[PDB]
């Protein structure tokens, strides 16, 4: 079966050059075009461009204005696309694609490559009680953190019921933050134990937060 | 976005 | 020269209900293709030439059309079809369209609203951070108005949402409102202020600076 591979994910600098691959199996290289498509979220799926490996072609979108750059390497059956002087906006999901064999839907896609586009450096999430407010709620906040992800849970992953793990949030600093909340009966507030467990790898930060009514 | 991409030949041959 | 509109941009089926999505087009297209999308993963190919289902897609679903009216239908909707559509055709522009969310119906439920103070941990870094939670509500759409002394906030909140809860088909979400702590203790009450179908008239939960 057709296959397509692509290159992990990057993290770069405004102004950088990245250059990211697609390992292509199954098939003659040389016969089909390598098609890549940007997504970000907000802004659907959009078409790049493509190169006919071995050809010397390759076909552009004009909206990118010659940053984008296509090329193969037929001995290694891996396709190429180079984004130069990146910015914010280039921050996105790339796929490579690929024909059907007796259409031209795109049915054959790579599983993706994350580019993120980042003046930021490396910093350790600050963990704050959201303290409890039948039912009641609490929680954890997760602030001032780079890069993603972060990985939460609740009492070792032992209460998931009613737990809600939010999308994190891009700050105007660079920084996310994220909250992570569960409801709980209100009247189990003074027996049981409520502790968030938080792992920011890339800071090495290690917490466990009890979060309790505030006295 | 696709405007330039190439050209596969699957084009439906129009009779009317 | 040819535009493609998929209506509605939100779509809503209970389980066992017939789901149909239309992909219009501004002039005649020959064909369509769909893809099939969930978070986290790559677009799949779903449906091509107009009616012909990709390998491994189950019978439920079909497709079909001509001219300026293209559609893909689900016999009956199942928790599994959860997800954006993109119809596309190459002689479009842009190519693919800006996709039919399917997520599954359930009954209006407002949400439960929880609004928490800034910690005093938080405040001696400089920063006050303002949250409020709207827990399992349906559907999606939402409004949330901070206030500070009844003063309406714009610019200064960021929000994010849950997908669609497995169990009771639910959405949360979480909203922060940012600002100094030397702006944080110039002010006395804090409002979140909720907007939503379930609510006949909007919901403040609120706090006092200090108490």
């Amino acid at each position: 079966q057709v296959q397509l591979q692509q290159s992990g994910p990057e993290l770069m600098k405004p102004g950088a050059s990245v250059k990211i691959s697609c390992k292509a199996t199954g098939y003659t290289f040389s016969t089909s075009w390598i098609e890549w498509i940007k997504q970000r979220p907000g802004h659907g799926l959009e078409w790049i461009g493509e190169v006919l490996p071995g050809s010397g072609k390759s076909n552009h979108n004009a909206n990118f204005k010659g940053r984008a750059t296509f090329t193969a390497d037929t001995a290694s059956n891996t396709a190429y696309m180079q984004l130069s002087s990146l910015t914010s906006e280039d921050s996105a999901v790339y796929y490579c694609a690929r024909e059907g064999s007796n259409n031209n839907a795109l049915a054959y896609w790579g599983q993706g490559t994350l580019v993120t586009v980042s003046a930021a450096s490396t910093k350790g999430p600050s963990v704050f009680p959201l303290a409890p407010s039948g039912t009641a709620a609490l929680g954890c906040l997760v602030k001032d953190y780079f890069p993603e992800p972060v990985t939460v849970s609740w009492n070792s992953g032992a209460l998931t019921s009613g737990v809600h793990t939010f999308p994190a949030v891009l700050q105007s600093s660079g920084l996310y933050s994220l909250s992570s909340v569960v409801t709980v009966p209100s009247s189990s507030l003074g027996t049981q134990t409520y502790i968030c467990n938080v792992n920011h790898k890339p800071s090495n930060t290690k917490v466990d937060k009890k979060v309790e009514p505030k006295s | 976005d696709a405007e330039f991409r190439h050209d596969s030949g699957y084009e439906v041959h129009h009779q009317k | 020269q040819i535009v493609l509109t998929q209506s509605p941009a939100i779509m809503s089926a209970s389980p066992g209900e017939k789901v149909t999505m239309t992909c219009s087009a501004s002039s005649s297209v020959s064909y369509m293709h769909w893809y099939q999308q969930k978070s986290g993963t790559s677009p799949k190919r779903w449906i091509y030439d107009s009616s012909r289902l990709a390998s491994g897609v189950p019978s439920r679903f079909s497709g079909g059309g001509s001219g300026t009216s293209y559609s893909l239908t689900i016999s009956n909707m199942e928790a599994e079809d959860a997800a954006t559509y993109f119809c596309q055709n190459w002689r479009s522009s842009p190519t693919f369209g800006a996709g039919t969310k399917l997520e599954l119906k359930r009954t209006v439920a407002a949400p439960s609203v929880f609004i928490f103070p800034p910690s005093d941990e938080q405040l001696k870094s400089g920063t006050a951070s303002v949250v409020c939670l709207l827990n399992n509500f349906y559907p999606r759409e939402a409004k949330v108005q901070w206030k500070v002394d009844n003063a309406l906030q714009s610019g200064n909140s960021q929000e994010s949402v849950t997908e669609q809860d497995s169990k009771d088909s639910t959405y949360s979400l979480s909203s922060t409102l940012t600002l100094s702590k030397a702006d944080y203790e110039k002010h006395k009450v804090y409002a979140c202020e909720v907007t939503h179908q379930g609510l006949s008239s909007p919901v403040t939960k609120s706090f006092n600076r200090g108490e």
